[PDB]
């Protein structure tokens, strides 16, 4: 759902 | 005992040697000549030998006979001999403490994998083996023996806690715990990092021993060693979610040693430090025990969110300006985005307190001349945005334009993270005057949407996707330019940035509706779309995102995307045919067929229940030339949730408009859409519910028998407050309209539904739904009264939640209201509410 971020966890 | 025949070992040697050769080959035959010699009974037993006996032969050679035998292991060890397996076993442990560390690692791994191949009761005596070697006096036995031991806790945790070998870590956890005092670094990296795998299990023998566990990780903070530090700030994190109470005394020195090891010179020290911040964060705890130490951790955290040498090398952002792999490196987690999370939740839980901490910092990186500088405060600026909204909203006036500039930017890492920041503050942008910022912001994205570089062009398009979102109809006057640049993007894009743009055109059509259907938008629009739908083709899995895009189009266009329908509908059918066919041929034979993916009949059912939505009637000289009905029946017979709930969004649709055609399946689907109803998958259930709502409101009075066996298990749905608030709604909603259409069935539940009933349905806007269910009640309690009387105050809040109803709606409360006011009381129940409702109630 939430776009791509510049922090984002590998494995979501 | 065994040995060995001299030829056959020669000839062993001389494989594994050319084993070695650069030549792919060389490697492929010989790799073959061994994969035969794997029938050979002892081969295994030969390779064990060349990896412990031969001390003579080179340590590579040595080293790749272990690691062929690991794989030999892995492979085929339930078939091998007893006889081979005790050598190996009791060899392996025999060179245990070889002295090259290469040689004792293969022996590690080796052992390793025995263990776990087989069961540990397939070899008992192994952990106390290790256990009393441990207490060895030479060194390397001592060194190996733990080393094999960590490997062991790390795979093994699960079957160590079980009683499997009678509870072995009661007496392993005091030896670990004893071996925190050991001289060696190695040592206490090894010993900790074993303690650590039965944190998060609450393994008794840990936590008999915590107070122990604990007194001695803090003897062992001050340590040298970097993998030791690594050790102690993860074992701290994993206590701080575990066994929080026994940290809480020692909160703040461990918070203090802690924020230490977040500015440790070791990177990795460094991230595992901000873990603990992380964790920390969600603790309820954090915002009281944290607060004195704000001023000494801000700073570090936003230090750290500047990108490292690395990072600029591997980014290429050190280039001026006038790919997969490169992704799979940035991407990993990292110090820079720990920082940033850390900073982002923490943002979250003290939000207004937290500014004047950061501010004074921010002001100072945003207007900073080193580029590094300044995108670490646009990042600080993006990440505290979510939490501390309110308290920045003063300065975005002053902000906004400068970001705005910053778009143009000659860095590309600064492009992209200003395209974040300013989704960020998508909201309070749209907010605003659109001429003042609106305008100028979505000129810049788009202007970056067909940048140069590919990460901007990603960051462009997920911005410009979420300031949609928050714009809604305030796009419509640009619709040209956006649809003008995005239609440009198709002829310039690659895969790996076409699905965003899928999503931005996407959430375009899902934001602009109805505006969207104009002749110019629709022959500018769709002319690439089916141009990407006729290449690819019905196996591609690049085909999900751009139905899944194609749907929102079809229904933002209604009627407008008629000439596009024809050959989309066709195909949507025959995937999901496809996938049906298939999986029920999986289903008779597995071995024949494998398992389709269930994402094409999903997506094709969404998008091809989303295009007679959008067609309404237009689609029934379409439906009506189809076998789509058996299909959808036997997705909603399948047992997957998601068909499940995608084919009853289909009915439901195909409900809506030409039902005619469906009705006389109704037989067929009742039962089992009345079956999967109540066991309450929650979307399925969900989507159950509403198209019994259509299905009925479609069949009237006619629909006699199948109330029946859908109110019980409604009201039984209605009976679990722990359904979430959508799903209850509907079913209220459902409830209403079948009291509406076939109040008979219905009439002795009032009681049971009308307070949940009302609380849910009082927070849905008035529309056809909420009106044909009211007006089942309102049939239900002309039916029976008496099934109302202790609730009336739940009616008359319900009939309060709606704002300026139509007159035929308010004509029935109020001839019902004034029914039961005779039929004090009505007085009463309006006193209940504030003005606005009573005044509403005495309106009626």
């Amino acid at each position: 759902m939430q776009r791509p971020g510049p922090y984002d966890r590998p494995g979501a | 005992e065994w040995k060995p025949d001299e030829q056959g070992l020669q000839q062993i040697l001389q494989l594994l040697k050319e084993s070695q050769s650069p030549d792919t080959t060389i490697q492929r035959t010989v790799q073959q000549k061994l994969e035969q010699l794997n029938q050979y009974p002892d081969f295994n037993n030969y390779l064990i030998f060349v990896l412990t006996k031969l001390k003579s032969e080179d340590e590579p050679t040595r080293s790749l006979s272990g690691l062929i035998l690991k794989n030999n292991v892995k492979a085929h060890f339930q078939n091998f001999p007893n006889g081979v397996t005790d050598f190996i076993k009791s060899e392996c442990l025999n060179n245990i403490g070889d002295s090259s560390p290469l040689i004792r690692a293969t022996v590690g791994i080796l052992i390793t994998t025995i263990a776990s191949k087989g069961e540990l009761q397939n070899w008992p005596d192994l952990l106390p083996k290790l256990c009393s070697l441990l207490d060895s006096e030479d060194y390397n036995t001592c060194e190996g023996a733990f080393g094999a031991l960590q490997k062991i806790c790390e795979d093994s945790a699960e079957i160590l806690d079980s009683d499997v070998l009678d509870r072995p870590l009661n007496i392993m956890i005091p030896k670990f715990l004893q071996f925190f005092k050991h001289s060696s670094p190695k040592i206490r990296s090894h010993a900790v990092a074993c303690v650590n795998q039965f944190i998060i299990s609450r393994t008794q023998a840990l936590m008999l021993h915590i107070d122990s566990f604990i007194e001695n990780l803090f003897a062992l903070a001050g340590d040298e060693e970097p993998e030791v530090r690594k050790n102690v700030c993860r074992a701290l994190v994993m206590l701080l979610e575990v066994r929080m109470d026994r940290l809480l005394p020692h909160m703040h020195n461990i918070v203090e040693y802690m924020l230490q090891r977040t500015q440790d010179q070791d990177e990795n020290v460094a991230l595992e430090a901000c873990e603990f911040w992380l964790t920390l964060a969600e603790q309820p705890i954090c915002k009281d025990v944290l607060v004195r130490h704000l001023p000494k951790l801000i700073p570090v955290l936003v230090n750290g969110m500047k990108y490292s040498d690395i990072d600029i090398i591997l980014l290429k952002g050190d280039v001026e300006e006038d790919e997969i792999d490169d992704d799979d490196t940035i991407s990993d987690w990292n110090l820079r985005k720990c920082s940033a999370a850390a900073l982002d939740v923490l943002a979250n839980v003290y939000r207004d307190e937290l500014l004047p901490h950061i501010l004074p910092l921010l002001k100072e990186l945003l207007f900073h001349h080193e580029w590094v500088v300044k995108e670490s405060g646009i990042l600080v600026l993006g990440a505290i945005a979510e939490g501390c909204m309110q308290g920045m909203i003063p300065y975005l006036p002053e902000l906004i334009p400068h970001l705005i500039q910053c778009l143009s930017d000659k860095k590309a890492l600064v492009r992209s993270i200003t395209c974040w920041t300013l989704s960020r503050y998508a909201h309070w942008v749209v907010s605003q005057p659109p001429d003042t910022y609106l305008k100028p912001l979505m000129t810049e994205l788009l202007k970056r949407i067909l940048d140069s570089n590919k990460r901007v062009q990603e960051a462009a398009c997920s911005a410009f996707a979420t300031l949609e979102e928050e714009a809604c109809t305030e796009l419509v006057p640009y619709l040209a330019y956006i649809l003008d640049t995005l239609v440009f993007a198709f002829s310039k894009y690659q895969h790996k940035n076409l699905l965003i743009l899928y999503d931005a055109i996407g959430t375009l059509a899902d934001s602009v509706g109805h505006h969207l259907n104009k002749p110019e938008y629709i022959q500018m629009l769709m002319p690439p779309l089916i141009q990407k739908w006729n290449m690819l083709k019905d196996e591609d899995k690049d085909l999900f995102p751009l139905l899944e895009c194609l749907s929102s189009v079809a229904t933002a266009l209604q009627s407008g995307f008629l000439p596009y329908c024809e050959p989309v509908y066709q195909r949507c059918v025959n995937l999901v045919q496809k996938t049906l066919a298939q999986a029920m041929l999986n289903n008779a034979q597995p071995d024949q067929y494998e398992a389709p993916d269930k994402d094409f009949m999903i997506v094709a059912l969404d998008l091809l229940s989303g295009l007679a939505e959008g067609l309404g009637g237009n689609i029934e000289q379409l439906v009506a030339r189809s076998n789509i009905l058996t299909l959808m029946y036997q997705c909603m017979q399948d047992k997957m949730p998601e068909v499940r709930q995608s084919s009853f969004a289909l009915l439901g649709d195909l409900t809506k408009a030409c039902f005619q055609h469906v009705k006389p399946c109704i037989a067929d689907f009742m039962p089992i859409l009345g079956t999967n109803l109540n066991p309450e998958f929650i979307s399925v259930c969900n989507n159950a519910t509403w198209a019994i709502g259509e299905i009925s409101i479609q069949m009237g009075i006619e629909m006699q028998p199948y109330i029946p066996m859908v109110l019980h298990q409604l009201v039984e749905i209605i009976n679990r407050p722990n359904t979430p608030k959508t799903l209850l709604e509907n079913t209220a909603i459902t409830i209403g309209r079948l009291g509406y259409v076939c109040p008979q069935e219905v009439a002795p539940m009032l009681q049971q539904f009308i307070r949940p009933w009302c609380t849910s349905l009082r927070n849905i806007r008035d529309n056809e739904e909420k009106d044909s269910a009211f007006r089942g009640i309102c049939t239900m309690i002309s039916v029976n009264p008496s099934g109302v009387i202790q609730d009336f105050i739940f009616f008359c809040d319900a009939v309060a939640s709606w704002i300026n109803p139509k007159d035929d709606l308010r004509d029935m409360f109020c001839k019902i209201l004034h029914g039961f006011k005779n039929q004090e009381n009505w007085r009463r129940f309006s006193d209940q509410f504030p003005l606005p409702l009573k005044e509403r109630l005495a309106a009626f």
